[PDB]
C-alpha cells in the first residue's frame, strides 16, 4: 500500500507501459461507425498519468 | 541494533532469509 491517488457509438482506447519504476498511460476517446474491428485510419493517443511505482509488472487483467 | 533488513534501476521486493546490518 505504499502508494495511492485518487481523482455501439463510441470507442475508448488506452496505451500502458512501465519504464524506470514509471508506470506511464495514455488515452484517446472517439465516435465509430462499425463495432466488428478498429477503425481503418489514424487519430492520436495522449497522456494521462505517470505513477512512480517501481514495482514489478508481467500479467494483467480487465475489470468487468 | 539488528532491525535494518537487506538482501533493476529502481525495482524493490519485500518477499522471501534475508540478512541484516548489527
Ligand atoms: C519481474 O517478474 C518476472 C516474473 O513474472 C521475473 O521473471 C523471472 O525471472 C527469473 C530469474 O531467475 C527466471 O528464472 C524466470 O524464468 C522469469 N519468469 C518469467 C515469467 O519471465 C523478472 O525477473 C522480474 N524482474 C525484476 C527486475 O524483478
Amino acid at each position: 500500500c505504499t502508494f495511492e491517488y485518487v481523482s455501439f457509438k463510441n470507442l475508448r482506447e488506452f496505451v500502458f507501459k512501465n519504464i524506470d519504476g514509471y508506470f506511464k498511460i495514455y488515452s484517446k476517446h472517439t465516435p465509430i461507425n462499425l463495432v466488428r474491428d478498429l477503425p481503418q485510419g489514424f487519430s492520436a493517443l495522449e497522456p494521462l498519468v505517470d505513477l512512480p511505482i517501481g514495482i514489478n509488472i508481467t500479467r494483467f487483467q480487465t475489470l468487468l | 541494533n539488528y532491525n535494518y533488513l537487506y538482501r533493476k534501476p529502481f525495482e524493490r521486493d519485500i518477499s522471501t532469509p534475508l540478512q541484516s546490518y548489527g
